[PDB]
């Protein structure tokens, strides 16, 4: 598979992210608890609450697409549908919101995302979702200064950084120390405030950030210079107009 | 014949049934088991007697929370459901032995009524179906037990509800798949305002049943509608067989070799591939690192991308056994197999952008609901011309219980009459049976 | 020069403009604000007075953890806080729906030929001035035959009358000049032959009735009122028995047979009667904008004037409150009418067309569109780039979208002088856009930009319109912000280039051109700044039935 | 039969053409030529070629008074007309030489078309006479002139109007008798939103077909809303018979006995005076110098008051030459006769008070207009199921010129279009000849 025309590296990126033979970086190590800690729906050592019974007790119809197609294992165990939301900087976050739903419905079985401008979801079956989320917080998908883990009052993609480097946070759920250059997650994605602190780690130094990122912006690569990829754009733009107006 | 394609047709288990079949024996405007089946549901009732005679003894009528106290009648209609329901038939019918039926369910308490053919014949529209049977079994019921003239009208009322002070048969205790035709959002709309829990009730959550039977309720009504009239009209035939009757076993396949570990992105991947293996697009030209795709048939590209974007759903939401996501792959299936071939998506966009909306309304304060509750007559999902809905069919087909507004909350007294009709519960053997019959006629 | 947002920027923030980092979280919260601190003690005022808490700041969020902007609006040096934008507090906006809304035109042809033909009596311009005193009397809810007839307060109805207008020029002069909308004089001499052109020998009533009864009521009961009242004032003035057959042509006439209604009633599940706003078609609303005949040498003044004219009637008081409500849509339509954002991206796109093309004389097809579409995309999109200040002024993603798309649209059929390929233009923006920051609007912007290539062109029974015909109800668009207001601008773009009186219908352009409605179409911005400034007065008040 | 009723049935002229016909083979249900009309109407469509060219060359499209200046189009289309209209046939068509028309009138400034039957099969209802013709016609103007992609819409506004931002057709330039699904006051009124000037303009204002298309369509109507069914079904069949098809030629033979100096009182006179001949009533008892009338046969005694309305509708506004007298006569009539008999009027109260109605709303400020401008599905007139506004047709055919809004004024191309069909515009021959074809097997 393709995945994205163009010759920037933004294109590459975008590329890279799509692409399931894509071995994403991994920038921090967050533990499967601090993982539901942030996720913030269920207690460390609470068994996963259950929206119906185990497929083995809730008896289908006999149906070919059933037999082809494998449940994901929280959808054998009838796990609650959850959800993690990202929202990512237009000052170079590594991740996008139209990235993120593309790559997810490469890269993962299963999955309901959203694209929004200042927020991005999936939801998926709970046991499911914690593996995604350990993914999408310790790969590239995640720099804790130019995006942030946020259930709601997602305002900040759009906004200036702080004088620290941080995006803006409303409920401030994550929070650079200056003595330790690193960010720490005080509350989960929904704004509750957690018993102990996650370490994110450090941010990304700028110039990892412009090599990383998935923004095409006039002080970085800027989209009007990847003629290749306005190209297809335009080809799109131009069958669809044709297609609707006579196909034959 | 007006179009030389041919498609081979399959069962639900995938097997090959019936070999380079005309494309135009699956026309609705031909194929004899679609007429069947679009007759069957314009004419075919359900009737809650038990509901009605709960109605009438608690006086709980015209509406939500209504009652009029002092009005209660005690009637024992289950009881005499037999008498009743064969007194209601000999003035739903025509003639003696003709296709009029009145059959009773569950010890009495439903009927399943089928209005005989000839009364549409001399009818503009469709609603001679739930007026003639909800007038056939007032009578019947005041006849039954001599209702007084002072106290018939609380049978109306139970029956029919608050019409016509209300526009809708609001609290009635008869439904139809169909809906009144005050509500169509256009001219023509009148089988795209089926409720989506309601062909999967009815097909009983097979998948492949309930695909099926909403693209031929979709693409049927895109003929009603005049969209596939002239250009469009080998577009749409395409898209009901690849998309809704798996022709050449496409969309089988394809959920086949991605169902065990597979995506919405394996899926395109297959589908392209499968494509240009076929000849139905070619390499245009050479980008850095890119191919560009081409195609000389837009049609057959179209449905099978159609076919493709079924199967991801399949894939997707049939990983998760939750419908929701559907309206995550109706977007970026389309959005992705654009990207990565340089060729439109299905329906030229209106997939895509139906999907946009559709998300929305079903992850939002604003109105829509679970994926079960929309149909092709919703604002939000009437877009595209044929090409959407029958994936959210599919899945709602395949949720293990994830939703609120689930069939059997939506959709319990349809489920039980409607599931009774072979041709509604199983249509695609019909159907497939049909073309074949015909082939020699086309 | 600077570009046209730089002033209101400098006013909004500490930082230039340019500036990629700025100080949060230590402003104060809701403190900083004059209009958040009126609402938090009126909020205190009302839940002590009733005895159900009401507004209270503690509850949920809390707002102010960064500036809470002042907005300039365009055109104009006022600048206020989005609160004073939103259409509850802002009676400029109330009344502008209002004077549409309670608004019919009804034509007089068939009636005269009811009058001459079945009636047997003459019509003259004498005879047509009685009339137009006796409805004059009549339409505020008066009495002409009965006995014992009770009335509505002359005081409270008082923007209540009926005009008329012709394009027969010695006519419309022997008619008492009180009643008569001057096209003459109201309109400058090109626009003004145009319209007398179409208009011709016709005669049309341009009648307005009571606010306070529109706001009783709704807008399917202006026709109705007026009709009623014509009825009375035709028996009244030309002396026929009170209630014999032929009155009844005389309603069916004003009633179906020559009445234009400013809207069209909508379907069951948005069910509405006549004059909504839903029901609004984009070249009504550039009719009915009178930017047109003021600054006609200034095409891009006219269409953003009818983009804010449309972009506060269609996001604000229809999709924010008719078709959803609450707190609501203020700022996805102030975006498209403050900080003189849109004009800056507009004027770009209307010079580079006018270098490359020449207005009006590009060829009108797709590579035009490609062209210019991109072009005025990418300028757009740069500015946020650019200036950080303004990326957080216009801090939403559909905000952005349908300016920079706006922009795009209107520039593109500057170049054609045909709207639809400005439409087509308008997608493009969003599909470039999208690709560029990988990102465009809310969950559901995008479903008419997504099916919107395929249905610019197409002929198919529910997708095939001219953009100037299409309006709230054409199906992609009944539900989603940030994209009706500004299709009412690219109606406009093309016949503002052209120099064309109107953009869909002569009678509603000259039906507004009239000095006696409350709110000023000519300088909508003008009055919306006006009413955000609490300086503006609305009619329908009911002070003098109420205790002082 | 179900019912013993019979009939002799006669000619437009008052001659008998066959005797003793039962009741049912003038139903809708049973009448092949009844069935016939309803089909027919369903299915055929009027363009106006010139319409669509003007509305082209002038950009005036969208409704009354609009223009888009600068989308002026100028096309040959009444000039190319023969081979529009063939490569709209071709696309309208399901099958070569099924029973699809397209043929022109006017030197081709106008067409009559007919839908074909087979795409109504698997329809709904009847909406796709007008979009499947408008979208062939919109394909065809574009081909025959290689209108280009840029302006094709232009076309499409020309021939649908402001569709879909309306919900109505507004500003089209082809017409249909009935009208958009969602402008149904019910559910299954449909042919009852037909107006009387359309009927009367078909009908060429001969009286008797006139009344006789009228009360065909209304009488069918109550069929498809169920107020024809059961206890009912007799009412509404005697008067389909004795007050639309004449029968026993009691409405031709009051008309002749009145219509020289003749009143609503002198036809009222001579209907009681025949029922009582024929034992339709009879003296229950005597008050002072006053008469009881009785009948154990309400239904028929319904349908010869019926007649007696018709002939008095006849005689009254049949000497005035003025229609307008129509709502006065439904209420005089009907009011005198109880009085004249202790006996219900017509419809049991219902055609007088439409009557009163009528009467306001066609002589005052409030709303209606002219009796041409009514039909079964107005608000004034929908009250009596049937039984009035065939009267309103037979009075419109009558006037001489009295009327600001006449047929020719509202109803010209549906006139050119419809006239053509002997069937729509002589349905009281067909009717007639068809009960006789069925007379035995009933
Ligand atoms: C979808 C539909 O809602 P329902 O699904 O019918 O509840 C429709 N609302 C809307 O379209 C809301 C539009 C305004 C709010 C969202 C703006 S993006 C309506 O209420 O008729
Ligand atoms: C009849 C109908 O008018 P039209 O015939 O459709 O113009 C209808 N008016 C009314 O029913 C008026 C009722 C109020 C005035 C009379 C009170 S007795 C209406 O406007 O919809
Ligand atoms: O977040 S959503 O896109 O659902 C609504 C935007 S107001
Ligand atoms: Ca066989
Ligand atoms: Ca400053
Ligand atoms: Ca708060
Ligand atoms: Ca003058
Ligand atoms: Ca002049
Ligand atoms: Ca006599
Ligand atoms: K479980
Ligand atoms: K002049
Ligand atoms: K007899």
């Amino acid at each position: 598979a393709q995945y994205y025309p163009g010759t920037s590296k933004v294109a590459q990126n975008r590329r890279n992210f799509c692409n399931p033979e894509y071995e994403l970086e991994k920038l921090r190590e967050i533990s499967d608890e601090d993982v539901v800690k942030i996720l913030g729906h269920r207690a460390p050592g609470e068994e996963y609450p259950s929206v119906h019974p185990p497929l083995e007790e809730m008896d289908e119809p006999e149906d070919a697409i059933r037999e082809m197609v494998e449940p994901i294992d929280g959808a054998k165990a009838g796990d609650r549908v959850r959800y993690i939301q990202f929202t990512d900087s237009m000052y170079f976050a590594p991740a996008q919101p139209y990235v993120r739903s593309r790559a997810y419905l490469c890269r993962y079985r299963g999955a309901d995302a959203g694209t929004l401008s200042g927020r991005q979801i999936i939801e998926t079956r709970e046991r499911d979702l914690e593996k995604v989320s350990k993914e999408l917080l310790e790969t590239e998908f995640f720099d804790p200064a130019r995006s942030g883990v946020r259930g709601k009052s997602v305002h900040g993609h759009s906004l200036r950084l702080d004088e620290d480097g941080m995006m803006f946070d409303m409920l401030r759920r994550q929070i650079y120390n200056k003595d330790t250059g690193k960010v720490e997650m005080v509350k989960n994605q929904i704004g509750d405030e957690l018993d102990e602190p996650v370490d994110l780690g450090e941010p990304l130094d700028e110039e990892t950030l412009m090599d990383k990122t998935t923004i095409y912006r006039v002080d970085g690569e800027a989209y009007r210079d990847d003629v290749e990829a306005v190209e297809i754009m335009q080809r799109i733009h131009v069958l669809r107009s044709q297609g609707g107006y006579n196909p034959e | 014949a007006k179009f030389e394609d041919k498609v081979d047709l399959y069962d639900d288990r995938g097997n090959l049934v019936e070999e380079q079949v005309p494309l135009e024996a699956l026309s609705p405007l031909r194929n004899p088991a679609i007429k069947s089946i679009v007759q069957g549901i314009k004419r075919t009732v359900a009737v809650n007697l038990e509901g009605i005679e709960n109605a009438l003894k608690t006086a709980k009528v015209g509406g939500p929370a209504c009652k009029i106290m002092g009005r209660e009648l005690d009637l024992d209609i289950v009881g005499n459901a037999e008498s009743i329901a064969a007194a209601a038939k000999e003035m739903i019918q025509v003639t003696e032995d003709d296709d009029t039926k009145v059959e009773l369910l569950g010890g009495g308490k439903r009927a399943l009524v089928q209005v005989p053919s000839a009364r549409f014949d001399v009818a503009a529209e469709y609603s001679a179906a739930p007026l003639v049977t909800a007038t056939a079994f007032v009578q019947a019921i005041i006849n039954e037990f001599d209702v007084s003239m002072y106290d018939a009208n609380m049978v109306k009322a139970a029956v029919l509800g608050r019409y016509p002070q209300s526009v809708e048969y609001m609290g009635a205790n008869i439904a139809t798949m169909l809906d009144i035709p005050q509500k169509l959002e256009g001219p023509g709309y009148a089988l795209r305002n089926i409720m989506v829990n309601h062909v999967v009730a009815t097909t009983l959550k097979n998948t492949l049943q309930a695909a099926a039977l909403s693209t031929i309720l979709e693409q049927t009504a895109m003929f009603e509608m005049g969209d596939a009239v002239g250009a469009f009209e080998r577009m749409h035939l395409l898209g009901l067989a690849y998309q809704g009757m798996n022709a050449d076993n496409l969309v089988f396949d394809l959920v086949k070799a991605n169902g065990k570990e597979g995506t919405v992105g394996s899926v395109i991947a297959d589908l392209v591939e499968r494509a240009l293996e076929d000849g139905v697009i070619k390499v245009e030209k050479e980008l850095t690192d890119y191919k560009v795709y081409g195609t000389d048939d837009l049609a057959m590209w179209n449905a099978y991308a159609a076919a493709g974007l079924m199967a991801a759903t399949m894939v997707n939401q049939g990983a998760a056994r939750a419908a929701q996501g559907v309206s995550s792959t109706l977007l970026y299936y389309n959005d992705l197999i654009e990207f990565e071939t340089g060729l439109p998506s299905v329906d030229f966009g209106k997939v895509e952008g139906t999907a946009v909306g559709f998300s929305f309304f079903s992850h939002s304060i604003y109105g829509g609901g679970g994926p079960g509750i929309f149909n092709g007559n919703h604002i939000v999902t009437r877009h595209s011309k044929g090409f959407a809905i029958p994936c959210v069919a599919a899945a709602m087909a395949l949720d293990a219980g994830t939703q609120m507004f689930s069939p059997e909350a939506t959709s319990g007294l349809i489920k039980e009459v409607f599931s009774q009709v072979d041709e509604f519960r199983e249509p695609l053997k019909y159907v497939v049976e049909a073309a074949a019959e015909i082939k020699n006629e086309i | 020069a600077d570009k046209l947002f730089i002033n209101a920027l400098k006013k909004k923030f500490e930082e230039s403009p340019e500036e990629k980092k700025t100080t949060f979280y230590t402003l104060g919260g809701w403190k900083q604000s004059e209009r958040k601190t009126e609402f938090v003690n009126a909020g205190k005022e009302v839940a002590e007075k009733r005895g159900i808490p009401q507004y209270n700041p503690d509850i949920g969020t809390p707002l102010g953890q960064r500036v809470l902007m002042p907005y300039q609006v365009s055109t104009t040096d006022t600048y206020v806080e989005g609160d004073d934008l939103h259409f509850v507090n802002n009676a400029a906006m109330q009344q502008l729906w209002d004077d549409i809304r309670r608004t019919v035109i009804v034509g007089l042809n068939h009636a005269h030929a009811v009058i001459e033909k079945r009636l047997g009596k003459e019509v003259t311009p004498e005879t047509i001035t009685h009339y137009l005193e006796t409805v004059n009397h009549a339409m505020p809810g008066a009495a002409v035959v009965q006995e014992h007839m009770v009335e509505t307060h002359p005081a409270l109805v008082a923007d209540s009358y009926v005009k008329v207008f012709t394009g027969n020029d010695e006519i419309a002069d022997e008619i008492d000049p009180a009643f008569v909308i001057d096209i003459n004089k109201q309109f400058p001499e090109d626009q003004a032959e145009t319209l007398k052109a179409e208009v011709g020998d016709g005669i049309w009533q341009v009648v307005r009735i009571p606010t306070i009864v529109s706001r009783t009521c709704d807008g399917a009961t202006t026709s109705r009122w007026s009709a009623m009242q014509i009825g009375m004032s035709m028996i009244s003035a030309y002396k026929q028995a009170a209630g014999e057959a032929a009155t009844g042509d005389f309603a069916y006439a004003a009633k179906h047979a020559e009445v234009i209604h400013m809207g069209t009633y909508l379907p069951v599940r948005r069910a509405r009667g006549e004059n909504e706003p839903g029901g609004v078609p984009f070249g009504y609303l550039a009719d009915i904008c009178q930017s047109s005949r003021v600054n006609y040498d200034d095409p891009v003044r006219v269409s953003l004037d009818v983009v804010a004219t449309g972009a506060m009637l269609y996001d604000q008081i229809w999709l924010g409150s008719y078709m959803s409500g609450g707190v609501g849509f203020t700022q996805y339509a102030t975006a498209a009418y403050t900080d003189n954002i849109l004009d800056d991206f507009t004027y770009f796109g209307k010079e580079y067309v006018e270098d490359k093309y020449g207005l009006c004389e590009a060829p009108n097809t797709m590579d035009t569109v490609l062209d210019i579409a991109t072009e005025v995309t990418f300028y757009g999109l740069e500015q946020y780039e650019e200036y950080p200040a303004l990326l957080e002024d216009q801090f939403g993603g559909s905000q952005r979208a349908a300016v920079v798309a706006a922009a795009a649209g209107c520039s593109t059929a500057f170049a054609t002088g045909n709207a639809q390929t400005g439409l087509s233009g308008w997608y493009l923006s969003m599909y470039l856009h999208k690709e560029q920051h990988s990102r465009l609007g809310f969950y559901g912007y995008d479903l008419q930009d997504q099916c919107g290539a395929s249905n610019v062109f197409s002929i198919r029974g529910d997708e095939g319109l001219p953009l100037e015909l299409r309006g709230p109800n054409y199906p992609n668009y009944a539900m989603n912000v940030g994209h009706q207001g500004e299709y009412a601008g690219i109606s406009q773009a093309p016949h503002a280039a052209r120099g064309d009186a109107f953009v869909f219908n002569p009678l509603v352009k000259i039906a507004f051109a009239d000095d006696n409605l409350v709110f000023d179409f000519t300088n909508v911005r003008g009055e919306f700044a006006k009413g955000a400034l609490r300086e503006f007065e609305p009619a329908g008040e009911r002070a003098l039935i109420t205790p002082a």
